[PDB]
C-alpha cells in the first residue's frame, strides 16, 4: 500500500510491525473505519470527562439523580441500574449499525474547498484522544482501586483551576 | 533470597563456564587439524 | 552512513571521518553497535534488581544497606567473577567464529523476525542505534550518579521531590 | 483390507507415514526445554533434600487443615 | 413470493396484511434471517427461565455471589454489576457478527437426508418458543410490578411439581 491518507510528516508510512502486508482492499477499509471510530469516540470521550466537574444536569435517572450522581469516573457506572445501561447501549447502536438519526444531508457540508486535509486533521486530533483516553483511564482506575497509590489528587490532574 | 539460592545459581553459573570451556577447546582444535 | 536523524543530522565537530579508512570506518560502527548492546543490557539490569530490592520482592539483606545494584561487587564476588567467565567464554566463541567486518551480524536469520522491507531495514538499523546511543550516555549517568551520592537512582528521585509518590 | 465406519473416520490421523523436515529445525528449542527441564529438577530435589533452604517452606509433618 | 419454507399445514400462506407486496428478494431474506434469529433466542430463553428455578452453578459474578442469590425472574438485570452485563454483551455480539467459534467444520453435518423437513420442525418450535415468552415475560413483569394482579403464586405455572 503506502498511498493513502494517514500520513502527516515527521514519521511517513507507519508501519513498523509490517500490519498491512498480506492483505486486499477490503481489509484496510475494515481497519481504517475501525480506527477512526475508535477516534472518534476518544474525541467524544475526552470532553466527556473534563466536562462534568464543573456542573451536572436537571434529570434523576430514576431514583438517584443524574445530577451529583458516583464521582463522575469508573465509580459512575456502578451507581445507573444495568438496565438503563443496556438501554442507552443498544440504542446507541441502533443509531450506528441502522442509520437512524446521525447522517442527515444537512450533516455533510460546505465540501468545497479542501478534502484531503480536514481529514487528516481530524485523524490526528483523534490519535491524540486515543491517547489521552489511555492516561485518563489509567489515572481513574489507580485511584479508585487504592487511594492514594500516587501521590496525586484532583482527578482531571494539570488543570487544577476546575476542580 | 537466602545464601543458599545464591550459592545455587553460582554453581550453576560454574558448571556452564567449565561446560563452555571443554566446547571452546573441542571447537578450536577440531577446526585447526580439520583433516 | 545511516545516522544523522532529523533532530541535529551529520554530528562530527571533531571530524574524525575524514582521516579514516573505510575499514576504520566499518570498525568505528562495529564498536558502536557493540556498544550500544551492552549499554542497553546494563541499563536494564541496574533498573529491575534495584526495583526488586526496593519492593522487599527478593526477601530482606538482598543488596545490604543502600541496596544499589552495586553491591554486588562486594557481597558476590565469586559468584561475579563467574558470570564475568561464563561471559568471556561465550565473547570468544564469537571472535573465533567470527571474521572481521562481519563481528556485529550473529547467523541467525531464520529464529527473528527481520522484517523484509529494506527500507523498513535501514529505519530498524536507525532505531536500534538510536536507543543504544541513549543506553551508553544513561549507564555513565547511573555510575556517577550512584558514585556521588551513595544511594539508589529511585531513593534519590523519592528524596529530592521530581516524583510525588 | 476390510473397510468399516470407524476406519474412515479415522482414517486421515493415519497416512503421514515417513514424512518429515528437511534438516535440523526446532532442535535447538528441544535443548533449551530440556536445559530448563534439568534445572527445575534440580531445583525440586535440592528443596526436598534440605541442601537448599528457602524462606516460608518447611519440609516437615504439616498440620495442613 | 408465496412459495417459500414456513408453511406448515392449519392455515398455510400467513400474511394478512400483505406485508411482502413489493419486496424484492433481499429483504425477504433479511426478514427470514430475523425470523430465524428472534425464534433461536426465544428457543434458548424458555429453557433459561424453567431451568434456574431448581438447580443453580456457584458463580461469583463479583462480589455478588450467584450461588442462590440472584432471582430467576426479570429482576436478575439490577442484581448483576453492568460491567458484566456489557461484557457479556460484547462478547455475545462478536459471536453474533464475527461467527467468532459457532460455525465449525463438526458444526453440523447429518443433513445427509431430511433436509427441507427439518428447518421447518425448527422454525414450529421456534414459534411456539416466541409465543411462550410472551406470557412468560408478560407474568413475570405483571407479578414483579406489584404482587396480587393474578391469583397465583409460582412463576412458571402448569407445573406444580416445580416449586
Ligand atoms: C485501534 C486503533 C487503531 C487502528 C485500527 C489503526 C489502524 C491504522 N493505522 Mg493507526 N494509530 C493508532 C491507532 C490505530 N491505528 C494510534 C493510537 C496512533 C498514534 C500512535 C496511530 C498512528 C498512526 C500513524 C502515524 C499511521 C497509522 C496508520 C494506520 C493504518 C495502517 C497501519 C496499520 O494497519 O497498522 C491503519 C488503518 C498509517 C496509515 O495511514 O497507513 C496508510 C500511518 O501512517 N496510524
Ligand atoms: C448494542 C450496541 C451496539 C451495537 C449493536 C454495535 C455494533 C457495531 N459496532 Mg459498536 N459501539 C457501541 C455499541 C454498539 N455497537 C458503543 C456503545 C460504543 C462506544 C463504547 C461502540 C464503539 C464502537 C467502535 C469504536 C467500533 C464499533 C464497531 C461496530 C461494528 C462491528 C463491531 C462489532 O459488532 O462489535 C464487535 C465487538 C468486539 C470485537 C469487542 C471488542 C472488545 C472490547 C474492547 C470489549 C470491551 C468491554 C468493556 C469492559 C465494556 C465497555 C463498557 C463501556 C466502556 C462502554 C458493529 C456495526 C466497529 C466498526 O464499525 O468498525 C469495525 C468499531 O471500530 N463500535
Ligand atoms: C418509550 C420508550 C421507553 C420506555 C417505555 C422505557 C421504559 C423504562 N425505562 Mg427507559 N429509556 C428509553 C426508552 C424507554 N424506556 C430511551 C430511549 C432511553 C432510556 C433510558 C433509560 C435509563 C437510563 C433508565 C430507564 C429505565 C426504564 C424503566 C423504569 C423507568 C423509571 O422509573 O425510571 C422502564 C422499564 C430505568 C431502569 O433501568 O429501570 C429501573 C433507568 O434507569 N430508561
Ligand atoms: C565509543 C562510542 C562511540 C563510537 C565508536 C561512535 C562512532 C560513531 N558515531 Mg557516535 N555517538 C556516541 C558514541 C559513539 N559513536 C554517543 C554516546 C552519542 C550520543 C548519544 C553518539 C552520537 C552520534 C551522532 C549523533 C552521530 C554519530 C556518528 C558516528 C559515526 C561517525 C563519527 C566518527 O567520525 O567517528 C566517531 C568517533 C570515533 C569512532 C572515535 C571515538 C571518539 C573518542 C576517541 C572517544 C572520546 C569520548 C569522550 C571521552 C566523551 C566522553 C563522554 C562522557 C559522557 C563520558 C561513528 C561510527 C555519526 C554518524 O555516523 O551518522 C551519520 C552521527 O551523525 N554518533
Ligand atoms: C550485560 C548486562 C548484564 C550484566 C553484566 C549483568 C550481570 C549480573 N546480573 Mg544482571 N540483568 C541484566 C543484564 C546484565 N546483568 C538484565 C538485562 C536484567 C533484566 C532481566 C538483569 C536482571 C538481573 C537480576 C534480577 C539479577 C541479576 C544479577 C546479576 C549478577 C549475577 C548474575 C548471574 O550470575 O547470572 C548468570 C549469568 C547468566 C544467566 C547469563 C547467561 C548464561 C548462558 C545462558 C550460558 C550459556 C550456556 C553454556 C555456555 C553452554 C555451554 C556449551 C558450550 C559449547 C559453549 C551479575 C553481576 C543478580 C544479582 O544479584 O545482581 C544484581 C540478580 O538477582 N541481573
Ligand atoms: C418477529 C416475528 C415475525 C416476523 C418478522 C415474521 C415475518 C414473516 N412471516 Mg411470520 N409468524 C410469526 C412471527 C413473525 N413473522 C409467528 C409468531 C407465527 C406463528 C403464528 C408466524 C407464522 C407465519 C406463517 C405460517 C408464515 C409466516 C410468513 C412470514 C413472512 C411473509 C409474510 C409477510 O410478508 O409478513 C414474513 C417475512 C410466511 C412465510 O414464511 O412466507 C412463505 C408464512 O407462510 N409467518
Ligand atoms: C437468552 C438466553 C439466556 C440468557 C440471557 C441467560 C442469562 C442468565 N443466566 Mg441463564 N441459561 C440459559 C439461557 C440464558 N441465560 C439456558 C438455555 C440455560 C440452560 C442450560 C441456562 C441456565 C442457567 C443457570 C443454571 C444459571 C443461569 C444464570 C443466568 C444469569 C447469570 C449467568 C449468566 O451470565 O448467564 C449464564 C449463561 C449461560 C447459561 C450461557 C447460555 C448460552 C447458550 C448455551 C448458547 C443471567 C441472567 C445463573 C443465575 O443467575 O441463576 C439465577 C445460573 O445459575 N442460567
Ligand atoms: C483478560 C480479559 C478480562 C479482564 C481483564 C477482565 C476484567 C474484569 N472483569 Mg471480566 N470477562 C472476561 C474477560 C476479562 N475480564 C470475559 C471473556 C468474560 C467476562 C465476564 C465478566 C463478568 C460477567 C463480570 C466481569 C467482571 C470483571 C471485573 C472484575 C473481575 C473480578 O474481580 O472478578 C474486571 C474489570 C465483573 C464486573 O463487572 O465487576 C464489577 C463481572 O460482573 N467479567
Ligand atoms: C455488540 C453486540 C451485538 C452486535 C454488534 C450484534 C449484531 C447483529 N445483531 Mg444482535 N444480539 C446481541 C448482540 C449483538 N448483535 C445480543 C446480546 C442479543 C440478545 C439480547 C442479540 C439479539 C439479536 C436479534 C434477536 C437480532 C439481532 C440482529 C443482529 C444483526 C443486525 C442488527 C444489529 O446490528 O443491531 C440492530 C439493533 C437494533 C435494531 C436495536 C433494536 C431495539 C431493541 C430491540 C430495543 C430493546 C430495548 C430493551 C429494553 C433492552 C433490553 C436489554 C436486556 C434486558 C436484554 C447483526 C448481525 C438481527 C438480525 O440478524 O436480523 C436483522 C436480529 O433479528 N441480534
Ligand atoms: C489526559 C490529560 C489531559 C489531556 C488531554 C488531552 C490532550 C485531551 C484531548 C484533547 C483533544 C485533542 C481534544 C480535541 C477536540 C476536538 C474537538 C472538540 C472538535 C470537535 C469538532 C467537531 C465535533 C466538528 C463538528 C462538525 O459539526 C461541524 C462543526 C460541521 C459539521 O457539518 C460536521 C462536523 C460534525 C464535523 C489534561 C486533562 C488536559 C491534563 C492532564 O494532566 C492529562
Amino acid at each position: 500500500f503506502e498511498n493513502e491518507p494517514g500520513v502527516i510528516a515527521p514519521t511517513g508510512f507507519f508501519d513498523p510491525l509490517g500490519f498491512t502486508d498480506d492483505i486486499d482492499q477490503e481489509k484496510f477499509d475494515q481497519y481504517r473505519t475501525a480506527e477512526l471510530k475508535h477516534g472518534r469516540v476518544a474525541q467524544l470521550a475526552v470532553i466527556g470527562y473534563i466536562v462534568p466537574e464543573i456542573f451536572r444536569w436537571g434529570f434523576d435517572i430514576a431514583p438517584g439523580v443524574a445530577c451529583a450522581d458516583v464521582p463522575n469516573g469508573v465509580a459512575a457506572i456502578d451507581a445507573i441500574p444495568a438496565l438503563g445501561w443496556a438501554q442507552i447501549i443498544f440504542a446507541i447502536g441502533a443509531v450506528d449499525v441502522r442509520g437512524w438519526f446521525g447522517n442527515f444531508d444537512i450533516g455533510k457540508p460546505d465540501l468545497k474547498g479542501k478534502d484531503e486535509e480536514r481529514a487528516l486533521q481530524e485523524l490526528q486530533h483523534g490519535r491524540l484522544a486515543m491517547l489521552a483516553i489511555l492516561e485518563l483511564l489509567r489515572h481513574d482506575s489507580q485511584n479508585l482501586v487504592k487511594p492514594g497509590f500516587d501521590g496525586l489528587d484532583n482527578l482531571i490532574t494539570g488543570l487544577p483551576f476546575l476542580y | 533470597m537466602t545464601t543458599s539460592l545464591a550459592n545455587f545459581i553460582a554453581s550453576l553459573t560454574a558448571g556452564a563456564l567449565v561446560l563452555s570451556a571443554i566446547g571452546i577447546a573441542l571447537i578450536i582444535i577440531s577446526k585447526n587439524d580439520r583433516v | 552512513l545511516v545516522g544523522a536523524l532529523p533532530p541535529v543530522g551529520f554530528f562530527d565537530p571533531a571530524g574524525f571521518a575524514a582521516k579514516a579508512s573505510p575499514e576504520e570506518l566499518a570498525r568505528y560502527r562495529e564498536v558502536e553497535i557493540m556498544h550500544g548492546r551492552f549499554a542497553q543490557m546494563a541499563v536494564l539490569g541496574f533498573i529491575i534488581p534495584e526495583k526488586c530490592a526496593y519492593d522487599g520482592a527478593f526477601g530482606d539483606d538482598f543488596l545490604a544497606p543502600t541496596g544499589r545494584a552495586l553491591e554486588a561487587i562486594n557481597t558476590d564476588p565469586v559468584w561475579l567473577a563467574l558470570t564475568l567467565g561464563v561471559i568471556s567464554a561465550l565473547e570468544t566463541l564469537r571472535l573465533l567464529q567470527t571474521e572481521p567486518g562481519t563481528r556485529t551480524d550473529a547467523k541467525i536469520e531464520g529464529l527473528g523476525w527481520r522484517p523484509k522491507s529494506e527500507a523498513e531495514f535501514v529505519n530498524y538499523q536507525v532505531r536500534e542505534l538510536q536507543q543504544g546511543r541513549l543506553a551508553m550516555l544513561a549507564f555513565a549517568g547511573e555510575i556517577a550518579q550512584e558514585l556521588v551520592n551513595e544511594k539508589p537512582l529511585l531513593v534519590n528521585l523519592q528524596d529530592s521531590g521530581f516524583v510525588s509518590w | 483390507a476390510l473397510r468399516t465406519r470407524l476406519g474412515e473416520i479415522l482414517r486421515p490421523l493415519n497416512a503421514e507415514y515417513g514424512k518429515v523436515v528437511p534438516g535440523w529445525g526446532t532442535t535447538p528449542i528441544m535443548g533449551l526445554t530440556m536445559v530448563l527441564f534439568l534445572v527445575f529438577l534440580l531445583i525440586i530435589l535440592q528443596i526436598y533434600n534440605s541442601s537448599l533452604i528457602i524462606e516460608n517452606v518447611d519440609v516437615d509433618w504439616a498440620n495442613a487443615i
